[PDB]
RNA sequence: UGGUUUCUCUUCAGAUCGCAUAAAUCUUUCGCCUUUUACUAAAGAUUUCCGUGGAGAGGAACAACUCUG
């Protein structure tokens, strides 16, 4: 996954096409550079890492487009994750005022998450293939697993809802399950995160009793997809959620005399040290550890320079984990320059997320979409 | 690329710099990484051949 | 990981075997044994899917 | 009277390509040229606080120093101007030396990792693929005169 | 097929011709500036000098030792 964004734009704003077509000329050379335009105008381009970024702005400012665009500072992408299980349960209203659906949040298991983002369990399977596996890593109830709803956006994602706590034939007006409208809400819901815009990950949503019409070319039959979303966006606020940070593998190979600098550099840049073992054959020793991508930027140029140029360092992708800290929380003056290391980091990751639209400052205008009754 | 001259007759192999023709960007022959992977259409024998 | 995943064949090879001779004067009986020691873990790596 | 140990020592930030990036981006290296000034005329100050490079719109866990700006330039550096590439990943040449000619031609150097098992397969017992390439007669020389 | 050297003179050099590297001039830039030359170094291209590379021409030393094939 292309964690790296960095955003770009032309230095005279009149050569608008100019770049625009140039991104469009770099996006089908690269296959992983998706330039995705943002929502406040500001053209984006995802990235592997600091090679792929340099070498894709190479040819976008040399040889695909003649044109001086000016690149910022790169930024990862964060994630809109829900840590905790859900506090109240939630209550949604269809502008025809006849649906109310109700939905709690809950998150996953460590095992579901990394085998539904592995592609191990099929939508397309059966249902009986789908119960013995949430049977046997899961180990939930039959009932539950035998009725679960769709998964998260593009049936990728690890955002499987749970359609199961209410009965079979409890009223199958419209269509009884996430089967029409919570379908798609979820599907769309969960691309457009309520915390700071991001992906959602690792969040079981719980439908526990649900209102539909009864005529629904009477009613609102479309109305309520984003109906749902509101209500999906209101479980990930009400359920304690926190920004998960992605991290980098790190296998710096070095000498002996040069062990303790491959440490030190990864302290500043809070990396934990995996496993640091002597490869056989030859003598520099191996050192695989973690390392956050949103501290992670120059980490190969750092430990060659430190180290005396006897080291060389790889980034490769590894899953997610959640950052400290929360972005719903309150009373925590962010420093506008030089932050600290302090707790506090996703209030700042969620002001920093506010350059695009969506979650703007004064984030905490959740309660429009979760207000109480 | 040793491959290419063993089978073109073309001598221009590591005498003194590296003889890369797979990597055909300049960005790739300037920094010595390579951005882009390039087809390669030979006649290698076998032991047969 | 990506090659098995994709459902296509392996073939290792060893290649740069200049460097265990003129590069660490590696003696020729441990040369094998290290040798092997490669074929193990790529065996062994392949024994995932 | 000699310093020639490995291709990678002066690589990142006293190679001759490498103080092209110094000179035509403005930016020293922190040690390596005499503060060569700028190509053009137009330095920095072009805007205090714009809407794509504002100081609130970034989050600065680490700050970018010369020494990244000289390694990966149009990634860094706003509107680059004539800048050569570096060299990237100096492989590891590294070659144990002998320490006295009394040890033979080829030696295991005892500043070497060793292999740890070299036992993985079960051959106590002669193999049955022997008795079944024991009908494969060899009476010529080895590929080499030894 | 048959010659290791050395010194003179006739071209093109787009190879780090130079694994290292000087001065002057021209067109633009900065700092001092008080008349000017001697000035500081950033960009580009024009000479001079320190030198060199293949290929025919003429002398000297064993060209005869017999070199590759």
């Amino acid at each position: 996954t292309s964690v790296i964004k960095i955003a770009v734009e032309p230095v005279n704003p009149s050569e608008l096409p100019k770049m625009l077509d140039g991104l469009r000329k770099v996006n089908k050379s690269y296959p992983s550079l998706t330039t995705k335009v943002e929502e406040s105008g500001e053209h984006v381009i995802l990235g592997t890492g600091e090679l792929y970024l340099d070498c894709v702005m190479h040819d976008l400012r040399k040889m695909y487009s003649e044109i001086d665009i000016k690149v910022a500072d790169p930024v990862v992408t964060f994630c809109e994750t829900v840590v905790e299980t859900s506090s109240l349960k939630c209550f949604a209203e269809t502008p025809n005022k006849k649906n109310k659906i109700t939905m709690i949040a809950e998150p996953l298991e460590k095992g579901l998450a990394e085998d539904i983002e592995n592609e191990v369990v099929q939508i397309t399977w059966n249902r009986k293939k789908l119960g013995e596996f949430f049977q046997t890593k899961y180990d939930w109830d039959l009932l539950a697993a035998r009725s679960i709803w769709a998964f998260g956006p593009d049936a990728t994602g690890p955002n499987i809802l749970v359609d199961d706590t209410l009965p079979s034939e409890v009223d199958k007006a419209l269509l009884g399950s996430v089967k029409d409208s919570i379908v798609q809400g979820f599907q769309w819901g969960t691309r457009e995160g309520p915390l700071c815009d991001e992906l959602i990950r690792n969040v079981k949503f719980k439908i526990l009793d649900a209102v539909v019409a009864q005529e629904p070319l009477h009613r609102g039959g479309g109305q309520i997809i984003p109906t749902a979303r509101r209500v999906v966006y209101s479980a990930f606020l009400m359920a304690t959620p926190r920004l998960m940070e992605p991290y980098y593998f790190v296998e710096v190979q070095a000498p002996a005399d040069c062990v303790s600098a491959v440490y030190t550099v990864l302290a500043r840049r809070r990396g934990h040290v995996t496993q640091d073992a002597p490869i056989p054959g030859s003598p520099l020793y191996t050192i695989k550890a973690f390392i956050p991508a949103i501290d992670s930027f120059g980490f190969e140029t750092d430990l060659r320079t430190h180290t005396q140029g006897q080291a060389f360092s790889l980034s490769v992708f590894h899953h997610w984990q959640i950052v400290p800290g929360d972005p719903l929380d309150k009373s925590i003056v962010i420093r506008p320059l030089e932050p600290q290391p302090a707790p506090h980091l996703a209030r700042e990751f969620m002001i920093k997320t506010r350059r695009r639209k969506g979650l703007s400052e004064d984030v905490s205008i959740s309660k429009f979409f979760d207000d109480p009754m | 690329d040793c491959l290419i001259e063993q089978t073109h007759p073309e001598i221009r192999k590591r005498y003194d710099q590296d003889l890369c023709y797979t990597d055909i960007l300049f960005t790739e022959q300037e920094r010595g990484v390579g951005i882009k992977s390039t087809p390669v259409t030979v006649v290698l024998p076998d032991t047969k051949g | 990981k990506h090659a098995v995943q994709e459902r296509l064949a392996v073939t290792v090879c060893i290649n740069k075997i200049d460097r265990l001779i003129l590069e660490l004067k590696l003696p020729p009986t441990d040369a094998y044994y290290k040798l092997r020691h490669i074929v193990d873990e790529v065996n062994g790596l392949i024994s995932m899917y | 009277l000699l310093t020639d140990l490995v291709d990678d020592n002066y690589f990142y930030l006293f190679d001759l390509k490498a103080f092209f990036t110094s000179k035509a981006l403005n930016m020293a290296i922190p040690g390596g040229p005499k503060f060569e000034p700028l190509v053009r005329d137009i330095n920095l100050q072009d805007e205090d606080w714009n809407e794509f490079n504002d100081i609130n719109k970034i989050i600065i866990r680490q700050p970018i120093r010369t020494e990244y700006k000289i390694a990966f330039p149009y990634l860094y550096n706003n509107l680059p101007h004539h800048v050569h590439l570096t060299w990237y990943h100096t492989p590891n040449v590294v070659f144990i030396k002998t320490e006295d000619p009394d040890l033979p031609a080829f030696y295991f150097d005892p500043l070497i990792n060793p292999i740890s098992h070299r036992h993985s397969v079960k051959s106590q017992e002669p193999l049955p693929d022997d008795d079944e390439e024991f009908e494969l007669p060899e009476f010529v020389e080895p590929f080499l005169k030894d």
